[PDB]
């Protein structure tokens, strides 16, 4: 599907699933990352 | 538990047996709900004191 | 992926010698094995 922004929703990414909001980020990734986490082990943002 | 992440048992693991992984990992952080709620009462009371 | 290369293959090797190749680069429909028995054994873990 297409992305829906800046609110609350159910998504499903590539190996990645859950519910909440979807913003554009800032987050420097490298070219050997898929996705990174929050200081405790949970994901904080995602490659589309 | 297979993880740590509740997602990644619930998700991709059968229904039934995940009811099995799913247990234990409650199982788990309930204690540390209790164990963290004890001492914050006992620190309390230090603090009335 | 060309499962049928993997299951309905001519040859397969001896045990001590066992071989792998390396699927890529598809959807794959994972059903077609698994709804309709073709097997004797049939045992998945981690994921149903
Ligand atoms: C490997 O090749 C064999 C056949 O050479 C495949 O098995 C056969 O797959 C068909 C398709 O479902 C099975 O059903 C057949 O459907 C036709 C449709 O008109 C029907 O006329 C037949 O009577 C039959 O119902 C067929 O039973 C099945 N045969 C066997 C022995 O399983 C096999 O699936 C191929 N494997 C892979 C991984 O491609
Ligand atoms: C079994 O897999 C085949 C694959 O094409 C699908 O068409 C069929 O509906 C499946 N059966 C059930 C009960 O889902």
């Amino acid at each position: 599907t297409d992305l829906i922004k800046n609110q609350c929703v159910n998504f499903n990414f590539n190996g990645l699933t859950g519910t909440g909001v979807l913003t554009p980020s800032s987050k420097r990734f490298q070219p050997f990352q898929q996705f990174g986490r929050d200081v405790s082990d949970f994901t904080d943002s995602v490659r589309d | 538990a297979i993880s740590s992440v509740l997602n990644d048992i619930l998700s991709r693991l059968d229904p039934p047996e995940a009811e099995v992984q799913i247990d234990r990992l409650i199982t788990g952080r309930l204690q540390s709900l209790q164990t963290y709620v004890t001492q914050q009462l006992i620190r309390a009371a230090e603090i009335r004191a | 992926c060309p499962f049928g290369e993997v299951f309905n293959a001519t040859k397969f090797p001896s045990v001590y010698a066992w071989e792998r190749k390396k699927i890529s680069n598809c959807v794959a429909d994972y059903s077609v094995l698994y709804n309709s028995t073709f097997f004797s054994t049939f045992k998945c873990y981690g994921v149903s």
